[PDB]
């Protein structure tokens, strides 16, 4: 650019998203259009989501990504999910200079899709050699330009201009012939993307989601029992490996109150969550599995120093409803249930599927907040290997540096008020029997209490 | 453990305003805080913060000229180099805007060698080498 | 030069390599271009590598040398590897003064190669007698000068100017005739250099690598089984002779988990290492044998006072992946496996092919660090012959000087913290039965422990 | 021919060490493409051309004559100044161009005056060395940076009248050298020309140095000057 | 290095009001700043400036007369010459407007030689030679 003022009014509609966002979320989005075979890290902004994964509400990708980002997740990791048969729309242009037409350009969708992506090509009025190339999306123009009739320039402009994000042009053969005039030709040779959503395709996506670490996994709001079981085994394997993933799910609409209670009691995992109530927002319905996307997003956004026991959810109506004794029974079974406590929806309690506890374990770990808190500690202490294991000695000096670093992490953690008191010391009982390489330590903590139940005794 | 790490006073060369000073006995230089003490209502220990920094030096030696008397109270610099012999490493410190607090006009005793001792202040320092 | 200031700005792109480098590595590089029949000792700087062995990524020489030097080896010993049929590109210039042209200059590549090294010669505009001689490399200019038409001056400038590093000019016959004008003539009469890479050619190179001593040998990242076997026998012969070489290798991409485990168990040598996982870095793939170059380089760079059990490798992605029980099985089989523990790749453990131990030997020697440590001791004590054997008496005074020198070496070794305690004394049991010439001694040591396993017991 | 002769002269002087910043101007006959090509022909750090004539007190000045005032203002600013958009005394200029065409012309490396208000204003402080390459940086294609680097090279090069042949090559002498150079940089920093600097021994080369040779290195960070300002309005 | 540069106390001659003083044991003289410390809002180190200069001397010796008791608190001058022997160079310092802070009327101990010690202030100094 050149030195000087450049005053340029921007419309007020183009507001950026909020700033109070935290945490990371995974999303195997069933996108009709988008990036196949790779995970994309969308920021707070909704703009990359719609630019990369369509604007249509019926698309699970856009709908559930909108839910997650209204859940105020800082980074939302999207992986497009398509069937194996699903492929790129493809078309070939041809010339009319010769008596018999021949292929000179192939227009393929930039990524696999079978949406209503149409093409139109005609002669340019300004210059005879030039041609006008136009692209349509559901009868909406996307790209429009006039380029010389040479196939090289046509392919160059098509692959160069950013409005051609939905198509790649590749030169079939060297030629400068005048192209054929075709009107509203749909790119074909693929599938929808939300159709033929299969277990093996999720399992591929889950393997692609093993690239990165997540505060929680959401399954992209699909209530299939087989898919829930596969993702459950996946997260269990990850936890056994050490990667902590908090899985969020939801029941179907057919399930009655007893059935959803039994489904929740069937899950007895610390890091699995189910939503047993559908919701409505902007007059559009969300099944409990779709609502689980927003629930997971808000859980991750709160992360630590927060909980979603009675958070003010954006939803304006929910179903079904229950009495206090019945809500007690449902919570004991371990179901998360939204309630319409005032004009806006409010969660009943921050509970996970591990409400069914036993005497050898404590009751505090049956809540999502405590699972996220323990997982965050185990990760954060487990993050201390990049300078620490194989790079430190096993003498008193090294052990004291270890305890100093761990105490530093706990003290900084105490600085946010998350903990009231803590202890970190050597585990002498085990360390006496330790092998030379092994180092053993122990820690205590006391989470700060948060008011949940308040009783007022009136008089007059 | 390592004998070689220790540095003797004999590995010292001092430059006053760019010319080497050979007849010095000892040198000192400190960069001192005006540390600010803070007491808070909710907290039961004092909080300490960094205040303005001042430099103070002293420089004792043997008199061979009236260098410091001519020098007066003009600003000068002190470059102090402390070298290692067994190792080849060395430290170099440059004290800037050094200024004498008092002039050692006369200091002599009956049967002793005439010594000169000065003190002063400096603004800042540059750690040239190390 | 002349007295005075000479202020000359240098661009920031020309940064020298790091300083924290150690150790020596061998490299039978398959270079399209480079020094054939001799070993070159490249320093830390990458500049000699690219200047001497091309800049092209497909060249195994440049690619693997870049890996080794990012492995932070202090001295990298490169030997170019070419087939016997591979030879120097050659061309002959001719004059046009006579009716029939005749040869006056031969331009041969300075070293054997068949790259796209082109020549162009034309008349000089400034002086009629002068001619412009230009050399091209893949359509990139290398040398350009104007020299008198005399063949003597032409040959002198061609062999003198340093930009002619890829060519030698030799005067065929004495002449001052005006040369012929030729445009873009490729030097021919040789082979690529990365092609027809044969077992006998490696065996020659290994004999050329017997010139010097190496902390480790890498095979230049070629996964051929015959080559692995030949280098294995080579290093075994060297160890029997007393020269300790640590061999590094890698499996192919076709091998499954069981196959690579069986391959590792097949190797039961102390000083052989295999990498069973490929990696990706700067979006470029490296097969496990190519990655073994960097692994060996980092092992040598650490040398002593270091290990590569969980070192932060520069690679940003690896494959394949395994569960903790499966990683345990693979490590018991004796496979080195990289893992993508965080955003950067991290090694799983510092293990060699000799994990399969037996009761008569100890478990500590099945790790690369201990092999390098024992090899370094055996060499360093074995370096005490240049003033010591044939030059000392075999009485109590001489033996005590021997023990004093060995104790001095151990004490200086203890100074780096490598050892916690040591002992060096006369081997009285054997020395009683010794012959007059024989001297017998013994030593003990205790390596300092390094934390590898850390267990934390939480409470709340 | 005169431009070429003076170009060779200043190149010889720079090779000798004398830094001279040459200023020139195109003729009136040259069209926009011709003057752009003329500027791209010059690829020297210390050569400048003016591609636009001016009028002042109703008297015309050809671009080469206007280059006299341009050079004079450049020298007057020297350091702590630039002539990117300086208020020139001229009251009219020619020819004129659109923003894209001004961008093309500046990329070619032409200095062009513009009549931004009632008084003439320069477009940007650019030299003929706008055409850069990857091995060099972009900052050196501006007149201000050429004058700044030339002033440093001279000022450090002025330290020979008491310094070369009159100092020893031991640690004391080298430390006095570094002290003097640091003093010059610190006084230079006092005018705000630099935000941070470093001056130390060039150990890498000094290890391989001959006994007489002394090797040093320096870093600096010029203070940023606002050139581009963007305002986003709302209502 | 050079042995000759050092100056012994034995090469000292003191003149009190123009007459030589022979029975002196030691002498001191300092010219001291009232250094002004400055702290600025934008800057994080103290700035030091030269204040008013004051002179202080002390002068210890052996009593042979009532010279200082007669001298009272009148103003006098001290000329201090420190000479080199191996070299011919010498320093000469003249302290002006010297005035005693206290009169050493009586100072005697049981079996020791009667000593006299005085202190005072002077306005300025002239470095006559060097």
């Amino acid at each position: 650019e050149i030195p000087g003022f450049y005053n340029r009014f921007k419309t007020q509609a183009e507001k950026s998203t909020n700033t109070g966002l935290k945490g990371r979320l995974a999303m195997p989005i069933r996108a009709n259009w988008g990036d196949v075979g790779k995970v994309v890290t969308i920021k707070n902004d909704l703009r990359q989501l719609k630019n990369l994964f369509g604007d249509d509400m019926n698309y699970s990708a856009f709908k559930l990504g909108k839910l997650a980002l209204l859940g105020n997740v800082k980074e939302l990791l999207l992986y497009r999910l398509v069937d194996g048969n699903q492929k790129k729309g493809t078309l070939t242009l041809k010339d009319t200079t010769e008596n018999s037409a021949k292929d000179v350009i192939k227009l393929e969708t930039k990524y696999p899709t079978a949406r209503n992506f149409n093409v139109t090509i005609k002669s340019n009025l300004v210059d005879s050699d030039k041609k006008d190339f136009i692209f349509f999306e559901n009868t909406k123009q996307l790209f429009s330009s006039s380029i010389k009739g040479t196939i090289d320039e046509i392919v160059l402009e098509i692959n160069s201009n950013l409005d051609n994000e939905y198509v790649i042009a590749t030169k079939v053969a060297d030629s400068d012939t005048i192209l054929a005039n075709v009107v509203n030709q749909a790119l074909e040779g693929g599938n929808d993307g939300c159709t033929s959503i299969t277990n093996e395709s999720y399992l591929k996506a889950l393997e692609e989601f093993e690239r990165y670490s997540f505060d929680s996994f959401v399954l992209d709001g699909v209530a299939d029992e087989a898919l829930q079981e596969t993702t459950k085994a996946w997260v269990a394997k990850n936890k056994e490996l050490g990667k902590d993933i908090l899985l969020f799910l939801g029941g179907k609409t057919e399930d009655n109150i007893k059935q959803i209670n039994d489904k929740s009691k069937s899950f007895n995992d610390e890091n699995i969550v189910n939503v047993g109530s559908s919701a409505y927002y902007e007059n559009i319905k969300y099944t409990p599995s779709e609502v689980a996307v927003y629930i997971a997003a808000l859980s991750v956004s709160k992360g630590i120093t927060g909980s979603i026991c009675n958070a003010k959810t954006i939803f304006e109506e929910v179903e079904p409803r229950l009495s206090q004794s019945e809500v007690k029974e449902c919570l004991k079974s371990g179901t998360l249930v939204l309630d319409f406590d005032d004009g806006d929806v409010i969660i009943v309690d921050d509970v996970n599927t591990f409400k069914k506890y036993v005497d050898d374990k404590n009751e505090a770990m049956g809540y999502i907040s405590n699972i996220m808190f323990i997982n965050t500690i185990n990760k954060d202490t487990s993050l201390k290997r990049k300078e620490f294991v194989g790079k430190i000695f096993n003498d008193a000096t090294g052990q004291t540096t270890v305890i100093c670093a761990l105490k530093k992490y706990f003290e900084e953690l105490m600085s946010q008020g998350i903990i009231s008191e803590f202890n970190v010391d050597i585990d002498t009982e085990l360390q006496a029997t330790a092998k030379a390489d092994e180092f053993y330590w122990k820690w205590d903590a006391v989470k700060v209490d948060v008011m949940k139940k308040i009783y007022g005794t009136g008089y007059l | 453990i390592e004998e070689a790490s220790f540095l003797n006073g004999s590995d010292v060369v001092i430059l006053i305003d760019g010319v080497e000073e050979l007849y010095m006995e000892e040198i000192k230089a400190d960069f001192e805080q005006d540390e600010q003490s803070i007491k808070l209502l909710g907290c039961q220990n004092e909080i300490s913060r960094v205040g303005t920094t001042k430099g103070s030096f002293s420089l004792n030696g043997y008199k061979t000229d009236s260098k410091f008397a001519k020098l007066g109270f003009r600003s000068f610099e002190i470059i102090y180099n402390l070298s290692n012999s067994e190792t080849l490493g060395y430290e170099s410190i440059r004290l800037k805007n050094c200024r004498l607090k008092k002039l050692p006009l006369i200091n002599s005793k009956a049967g002793e060698i005439v010594k000169i001792e000065v003190e002063g202040s400096f603004r800042g320092y540059d750690l040239l080498n190390e």
